[PDB]
């Protein structure tokens, strides 16, 4: 892998660029093949300049000075425009389209909320997982709202936080885990009043595990 | 009123080995040279001016 | 230890009785036999070597995985062993023929954990994954896997 | 490989991750190179982890780092190379040990606290 | 063991990467003095 | 392997061409560790690169020899060496019986400098008394064309027959 040279070489290394490309420049002046520099003027500068030249047309001459800036503007703008492709073509699909490197290994966080009736949570809940690119399931049950995360490692560490210090009755990931391939699909919601139906839709993905270590955790908190 | 000038090849030839990789091994310096043929070095001819001169060298090849 | 140095001490004196040598990588498990002859020590250099109280010599250097053997686990009855390396495999080699019968494959990180149950079929594997696998040595497949912590 | 005596040694996928928090914490002005420095760093109690490399041929002299941190419950881990160390520490000179201190509302707790998780759950 | 240059972008042997970048941005004009 | 070494010949002006001349560094590792300082000196005097380069040929007689390389008088008479003056020969195994082959020309025994003598022929008389430092591989016809320049009184040729460029091949 590679190496980062310190602050002191990135001067020294900026310090060459700028002098190659000066020393470049003034070699193809002088040789001709552009003309010499014609020295950039400013308003500050109009009277200092082409002032002696600037009394007998002034009007002429603040329209090219005022031109020469204007040029100068325009190079920055549209050498700004030509660079400026990120903006647009990265800005979601090569500046925000990551997925936080899940190849081989999916994070999976199993949650369980006390209440989450609340329609809002679930909606922001369901909405941050899209945009992250982050696989779900949520069962609704009596008292036991289970919710099994399973992302890549960033999706997991921004989702951990927004669960437990963004959203409010209690949630806690009771299982952090990796697992070798997909399990859950799509971000979807399923009712299930009875814990056998519960069980049977967990038992589709292999994921009982998850749904009978919150029924033993809801059973635990109920004792003292 | 001819051209008869190639000193506009000289600055191409130059900006364009200016941007030409040169190990900074004398090693791998020594051995590029042997690959081409030229010498280690000539009489009084250092380490810099022997990664300059092949630079200058691979310059054309 | 670290040093590839298996030490046999006594109940009455400080110093260790017995040095059995023969391994430069750190010795990662060092597990008796239930009977008490056999000696099973896996190291880090992909290696699980056998030993005795009667001779101290090298019965079985057993190999097979790609990384380095991290915990083994024998049988309450010594037919087989079951040793889990480094790279999510783990061979339940046979004491009695020579040849590997199980593998568990099926977590992401190295096998920490690896004990026999007493019933004679279940096989808990506990790895750095955040699970623990349980196989069966009849069903001969994952039985549960469990978020233990 | 080169020195046994290498208990947290990190091979060379989390490495990067290492030095790029090194260079970060360079840039927010959040570490402190060099052993001593390291050493005093773990003695006030500001120290979240240290780092050091396994090229320093007397290891010992950064042997009682990991004591040192061990004693104030720090996490602690080696690398490979001593030289790429100290130039993601920010100097030209081969470095053998940095350290990382504490900020108030840091904007790098995130990684340095994954960091930790990470060397944490490596050491045996 | 290799390394990447920072400055050239190609593969380089670990034990020269500090000479290397002491000397791969050995400044140009110091060559004529 | 043998150090092999390059001179470009340049008679009355006039390049005839570069000499590539292998020295003997088994038979004589003094007198190729010198004609590495021929080749290319090294703060020899005050951090000053001082060899063989710029060296003319001050004897040439015709078919015999080609004696030179003196870059402390350019007369023949300089003597320098890397072990601070003159050093004694390597060996006599070698001998100039061969055209083509530069010994270390000298005025007597440990006297071996600077100075070079390319025989032109078979010497028997030459060997012996110097040690043959080296033979030329490759630049005969340039060897040739310098033993055939006119020479005037005490073989000191009227032409300036100096070596323009020396080096390590």
């Amino acid at each position: 892998l590679g190496v980062y040279l310190t602050k002191k070489e990135q001067k020294k290394l900026r310090r060459q660029t700028r002098r190659e490309a000066q020393k470049e420049l003034q070699e193809k002046v002088r040789l001709g093949l552009m003309p010499p520099p014609e020295p950039k003027v400013r308003i500050s500068n109009l009277m200092r300049v082409l002032g002696t030249e600037a009394v007998q047309d002034p009007t002429k001459v603040e329209a090219h000075v005022r031109a020469q800036m204007a040029k100068r503007q325009k190079a920055h703008e549209e050498a700004n425009a030509a660079r400026k492709l990120t903006a647009e073509q990265r800005k979601v699909k090569k500046i925000k389209k990551l997925k936080e490197d899940i190849s081989q290994g999916v994070h999976i966080s199993v949650y369980r909320v006390r209440n989450l009736s609340n329609p809002a949570k679930k909606f922001k809940i369901e909405a941050n997982a899209g945009q992250l690119y982050l696989t779900g399931v949520v069962v609704l049950h009596k008292d036991v709202n289970v919710v099994v995360v399973e992302g890549g490692p960033k999706a997991q560490k921004k989702f951990k936080r927004l669960m437990l210090h963004r959203i409010k009755n209690k949630c806690v990931l009771v299982w952090e885990g990796t697992a070798k391939d997909r399990s859950f699909g799509e971000m979807k919601f399923k009712q299930c009043p009875t814990e056998n139906m519960a069980r049977e839709h967990f038992k589709k993905h292999g994921a009982e595990h998850y749904w009978d270590l919150a029924l033993s955790e809801s059973v635990l908190e109920s004792t003292d | 009123s001819e051209r008869q000038a190639e000193v506009l090849a000289e600055f191409e030839r130059r900006k364009r080995a200016r941007q030409i990789n040169v190990s900074t091994d004398d090693s791998e310096v020594k051995a590029c040279l042997r690959a081409l043929g030229e010498p280690i070095t000539l009489f009084g001819e250092g380490p810099a001016e022997r990664r300059e001169r092949l630079r200058n060298i691979l310059s054309v090849v | 230890a670290a040093d590839g140095s298996v030490k046999l001490w006594s109940l009455d004196s400080d110093e260790p009785v017995a040095d059995i040598e023969g391994h430069t990588v750190r010795v990662a498990r060092v597990m008796w036999h239930p009977s008490g002859r056999f000696l099973g020590t896996t190291c880090y250099d992909r290696s699980w070597r056998l030993w005795d109280l009667e001779a101290q010599e090298e019965i079985l250097h057993q190999e097979g995985h790609s990384m380095g053997v991290y915990d083994i686990a024998f049988h309450q009855d010594g037919s087989l062993a079951g040793t889990g390396g480094l790279d999510a495999f783990g061979r339940v080699w046979d004491l009695r023929t020579g040849r590997c019968i199980m593998f568990l494959e099926g977590h992401l990180k190295e096998i920490y954990g690896i004990n026999f149950s007493p019933n004679g079929y279940h096989i808990a594997t506990g790895s750095g994954d955040n699970t623990c696998k349980v196989w069966d040595l009849r069903q001969r497949r994952c039985v549960y896997t469990i978020p233990a912590h | 490989d080169v020195n046994p005596k290498a208990y947290p040694l990190a091979d060379a996928h989390l490495t990067k991750k290492l030095l790029d928090l090194v260079q970060q914490s360079c840039n927010y002005k959040q570490l402190r190179k060099g052993a001593n420095e390291a050493t005093k760093t773990l003695n006030r109690g500001i120290s979240e982890f240290i780092v050091m490399a396994a090229d320093a041929e007397p290891l010992e002299i950064i042997l009682h780092l990991p004591l040192l941190c061990e004693d104030k419950n720090v996490p602690y881990v080696f690398v490979r190379s001593k030289q790429a160390l100290g130039r993601a520490c920010g100097v030209s000179r081969p470095v053998i040990a940095c350290s990382v201190t504490i900020k108030e509302g840091s904007q790098l707790k995130q990684q340095i606290q994954s960091i930790q998780q990470s060397i944490e759950r490596l050491l045996v | 063991e290799y390394l990447v240059s920072p400055i050239t972008g190609e593969k380089i042997p670990a034990s020269k990467m500090q000479e290397h970048m002491r000397i791969g941005l050995l400044d140009p004009r110091w060559l004529e003095q | 392997v043998n150090p092999v070494v390059f001179f470009d010949v340049s008679i009355g002006g006039q390049e005839v061409g570069r000499m590539k001349i292998e020295l003997f560094a088994d038979v004589v590792p003094k007198t190729a560790e010198n004609f590495r300082q021929f080749c290319t000196g090294e703060f020899r005097k005050d951090g000053v690169p001082i060899g063989y380069k710029g060296s003319t040929f001050h004897r040439v007689i015709k078919d015999f020899m080609i004696q030179g390389g003196d870059f402390v008088n350019g007369d023949g008479t300089g003597v320098a060496s890397i072990y601070r003056g003159p050093f004694a020969d390597e060996n006599f195994k070698l001998r100039h019986s061969a055209p083509g082959l530069l010994s270390m020309a000298n005025s007597g025994p440990s006297t071996n400098g600077c100075q070079f003598f390319i025989t032109c022929s078979k010497c028997d008389w030459l060997d012996g008394k110097h040690v043959v430092f080296g033979k030329i591989i490759d630049g005969l016809l340039v060897m040739r064309k310098i033993e055939n320049v006119p020479t005037g009184p005490n073989n000191k040729p009227k032409l300036p027959v100096v070596i323009s460029q020396c080096g390590e091949m």
